[PDB]
């Protein structure tokens, strides 16, 4: 069975650097 | 008991190929413009919401559900939650999470030390809205020992560290933590029967998995609605307080005209409300000190901004009350995140029919709310099955795993049910890249190098949506 990329959906704060 | 909504079987007939079953073409999601009827300079500083608990019978007193899921109260204070429910803190403090697993990571934002509600540019010149917040990874010890040696060092700006959105979902590693929030009434509970993202089915780390805030004075959380506008629930553990700037939702637009203005994004950016724009713009704001022990919750879409004002831990997850509003609510960001090109962390179509398959709705607004989602997306599903099939390209069988996450396009990042276009990741035979069907058509015209998965079988969605009706109160 084909193995999918994903990324753990996460809540989280504004960066600016 | 009236249907307005036409049959799967009707649905799937209609694919098929005469009249059209509905317009499937919709107003653009949009942001308001300001309230309508505008308020007096009187108004703009209204207090907030107060319920005030004194035994744990009163935290389970139904009609204070009903009050903090209120329209009209953007956000509710509930003072002496704790104190009600004896809940220990303790639990939550510092000196006990780092003996539970000291290694545990900890993100950072570094920020400058303004004063009072004010932010000023780093010259401390002229105030301005964008707010200087910069990322790092410690850990939970190494934070711990900053804010402790913090706390007594205390007793043109200064730099300080927040530690940030800190995820306790593992409940190997905080069983005690976790186990203590469940003394708590069900509608702010983590998890339960009506929490609609009790009902997504996997985890969004910080929505329906609790996040710890470790904070020294001055530590900000910037203006935000929160993801897919969800409500949140807050305990602050102290010792110290936190200062809350809230304005309703309806003003959300406003706010979205001031940030473009200041060259900063409504969504995504980090931004600091001038008060005296607000002010000026007749914007109400709500502002209260949150005390340790109390629980704060901000309803559905309510715009709000925090800081530290003495040094202090917090609790905080999402909640979504089982409501008309709640729904549309969500609903509407999601489709507006898509025309900004946002991850909505909420996958709205997936979730929508894991409710139907889960809930009996017995309140006919969003009971006609979510069926409409189901019936939009299961055109939608069956019109692009048979438009593949008619274009010779084969849909593989791939089902789904118990508790697998919605997936997402890697390109524009919008969630894609159901038929998954993947193709392999770069020099790998292994791993795929999930796209949806636009960003898979603009890398390959007709879609050579794509493998079409499907999730579900058409026949357990056309089961799901005809068997999604109206309940009885
Ligand atoms: O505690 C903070 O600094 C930020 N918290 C929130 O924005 C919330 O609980 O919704
Ligand atoms: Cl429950
Ligand atoms: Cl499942
Ligand atoms: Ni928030
Ligand atoms: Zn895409």
């Amino acid at each position: 069975r084909k193995q999918l990329a994903t990324k753990a959906a996460r809540k989280s704060a504004p960066a600016t650097g | 008991s009236v249907s307005i909504y036409p049959s799967s079987a009707e649905v799937l007939k209609a694919c098929r190929n005469n009249s059209s079953i509905l317009l499937d073409k919709c107003p653009p999601p949009r942001p308001p413009s300001s309230p309508y009827p505008p308020l007096p300079k009187d108004k703009l500083n209204p207090p907030t919401p107060s319920i005030y608990l004194e035994n744990k019978r009163d935290a389970f007193f139904p009609p204070l559900h009903q009050f903090c899921t209120n329209p009209n109260n953007p956000v509710t204070v509930i003072r002496g939650l704790a104190g009600a429910l004896k809940l220990d803190l303790g639990l939550f403090s510092t000196k006990t999470l780092v003996e539970a697993n000291n290694e545990h990571m900890v993100e950072v934002r570094t920020q400058l030390l303004q004063p009072a509600d004010e932010n000023w540019d780093p010259t401390g010149t002229k105030k301005i809205w964008h707010c200087e917040s910069n990322r790092s990874h410690t850990t939970i010890a190494k934070y711990a020992q900053y804010q402790a040696s913090s706390f007594q060092e205390s007793l043109p700006f200064k730099t300080i560290k927040f530690g940030t959105n800190i995820d306790l979902s593992d409940d190997k590693k905080w069983k005690l933590q976790l186990h203590e929030l469940t003394k708590l009434p069900a509608f702010v509970r983590v998890v339960s029967a009506g929490n609609l993202l009790s009902h997504v089915g996997h985890t969004i780390l910080g929505m329906n998995t609790v996040q710890l805030y470790m904070k020294v004075p001055g530590s900000r959380t910037p203006g935000h609605q929160e993801n897919n506008n969800f409500c949140s629930v807050n305990i602050n553990i102290g010792p110290g307080d936190c200062e809350w700037f809230v304005v309703p939702e309806g003003y959300w637009g406003v706010l979205n005209d001031f940030c473009e203005k200041n060259n900063l994004n409504f969504l995504m950016g980090s931004w600091w409300p001038n008060l005296e724009d607000l002010y000026e713009a007749n914007v109400p704001v709500y502002r209260f000190i949150q005390r340790p022990g109390d629980l704060v919750w901000i309803n559905a879409g309510t715009v709000h901004w925090v800081q530290a004002i003495g040094w202090c831990n917090n609790i905080a997850w999402n909640v979504g009350p089982l409501t008309a509003c709640q729904y549309k609510l969500a609903v509407e960001r999601y489709e507006w995140n898509k025309l900004q090109s946002v991850k909505s962390i909420v996958p709205m179509v997936h979730l929508s029919w894991n409710m139907a398959r889960n809930i009996k709705v017995s309140d006919p607004k969003l009971f006609e709310m979510i069926k409409y989602c189901l019936l939009r997306t299961l055109k939608q599903c069956q019109t692009l099955r048979e438009a593949l099939i008619a274009a010779g390209k084969e849909i593989i069988w791939h089902g789904r795993t118990k508790e697998e996450p919605a997936h997402y396009c890697s390109i524009c990042e919008v969630e894609v049910f159901d038929l998954l276009f993947v193709t392999n990741e770069s020099n790998s035979r292994k791993t795929y890249i999930v796209h949806c069907q636009d960003c898979a058509r603009k890398t390959s015209g007709n879609l050579e190098n794509f493998v079409v998965l499907e999730q579900y079988k058409m026949e357990d969605l056309m089961q799901v949506y005809d068997q999604f009706t109206l309940a009885p109160p």
